[PDB]
């Protein structure tokens, strides 16, 4: 076989320890899912500083000096775009999950006009900026990030959460060079199938585009897109307009740069697989088909989780509330009305 | 080249989500 006695027992043991971890993690998640936290701060506790990217801006807590990234949602706009459930759900998810590569919700509160989610500030900026700057990541570099996404999806899927918006724009690089997944706006707790057309065009699996329902395997497709884009510098399916992107996705004819390793191409053909009976992450062996793939042979999954692997790139840290790793955005004043708006709709926030 | 086509596509910047 591929493995001697020692290796087979070690791998079997490792896979059983994953099961044990996920069972405890689900117990912890469900307690917070069923009894969410609420109203843990208020707006006058913070100084406004700058917009980082709904709108997210850097703030400073006035008593501790700590900086945070505050997501501000206008209740009226949320209603107008039929986003009430999405915004309640995003906060409910963020307060219930716990994993080292998920950015954490530190406070949440609301007032007459807006909803506020105060999250960890991740000052290294988006993977997107770093990827476009360097062009493409080496395969070891891409693999380090990919391994964190694999573990994060293994975690989320065990909770019956589908993430549905993987892309470099939603991955922040922290001061140790590790990934922080941000934005759970399209995540959904689904035990079987769901149907919503949502996500970002380049990253949609064929079965999201098509009328048929879909499941958590769309996230493993999206991982294939992400690994391809990290290693190539561009995604596997693009075009001038989303409609033409969808046509290419559904055809699924993927071509690879000549510098891709054979192991990488094999992994991507198994993730970017139109046929759901064949796509890695969706088979009898589950996430192990991915974790045990040759391209990941050098990956120490526990060491990645423990954040003990040396990162390939450490962002420049220029100070506590420094913003030099982010783009500049137009600045709006953040207005609060004298009259409460949409109170009944946002009771649970 | 594929890279040149990517540049020409106009989708090299941040990409917005959809929800329909």
């Amino acid at each position: 076989g591929h493995m001697g006695n020692a290796a087979a027992a070690k791998k079997g043991s490792e896979q059983e320890s994953v099961k044990e971890f996920l069972a405890k993690a689900k117990e912890e998640f469900l307690k917070k899912w069923e009894s969410p936290s609420q109203n843990t701060a208020q707006l006058d506790h913070f100084d406004r500083i700058k917009t980082l990217g709904g709108r997210v801006m850097l703030v400073k807590h006035k008593e501790t000096g700590n900086h945070y990234a505050m997501k501000i949602l206008d209740k009226q706009k949320v209603v107008k775009l039929k986003q009430i459930e999405h915004t309640l759900n995003e906060k409910r998810i963020l307060q219930a999950v716990n994993f080292p590569f998920l950015v954490k919700l530190e406070f949440s509160f609301k007032d007459n006009s807006n909803l506020y989610m105060v999250m960890e500030y991740v000052p290294g900026g988006e993977m997107f900026s770093h990827l476009r700057r360097i062009g493409r990541f080496s395969e070891p570099h891409a693999r380090f990030y990919a391994a964190q996404i694999v573990l994060t999806f293994e975690y989320l899927h065990s909770l019956d959460l589908i993430y549905r918006d993987l892309k470099p724009e939603n991955l922040l690089i922290d001061q140790q060079g590790y990934i922080q997944v941000t934005d759970f706006g399209f995540a959904k707790r689904v035990k079987g199938r769901t149907w919503t057309l949502c996500g970002t065009p380049e990253y949609l699996a064929p079965e999201i585009i098509l009328s048929k329902g879909y499941n958590k395997a769309v996230d493993w497709w999206a991982l294939g897109v992400l690994i391809y884009e990290m290693a190539a510098g561009y995604p596997p399916f693009f075009a001038d307009q989303p409609i033409q992107i969808y046509e290419k996705i559904v055809s699924g004819k993927v071509r690879f740069p000549s510098h891709f390793s054979s192991d990488l191409k094999d992994l991507l053909r198994n993730l970017l697989q139109v046929d759901l009976t064949k796509r890695f992450g969706n088979l009898k062996n589950g996430v192990n088909d991915i974790k045990n793939h040759k391209w990941f042979a050098t990956t120490d999954w526990i060491a990645i989780y423990q954040r003990k692997v040396e990162a390939p790139f450490i962002p420049k840290f220029k100070g506590p509330g420094d913003t030099s790793n982010f783009d500049d955005y137009e600045e709006e004043e953040i207005r609060v009305s004298i009259n409460e708006k949409c109170g009944k709709e946002f009771t649970e926030f | 080249t594929t890279y040149a086509d990517f540049i020409a596509s106009g989708r090299t910047g941040r990409r917005n989500a959809i929800h329909d």
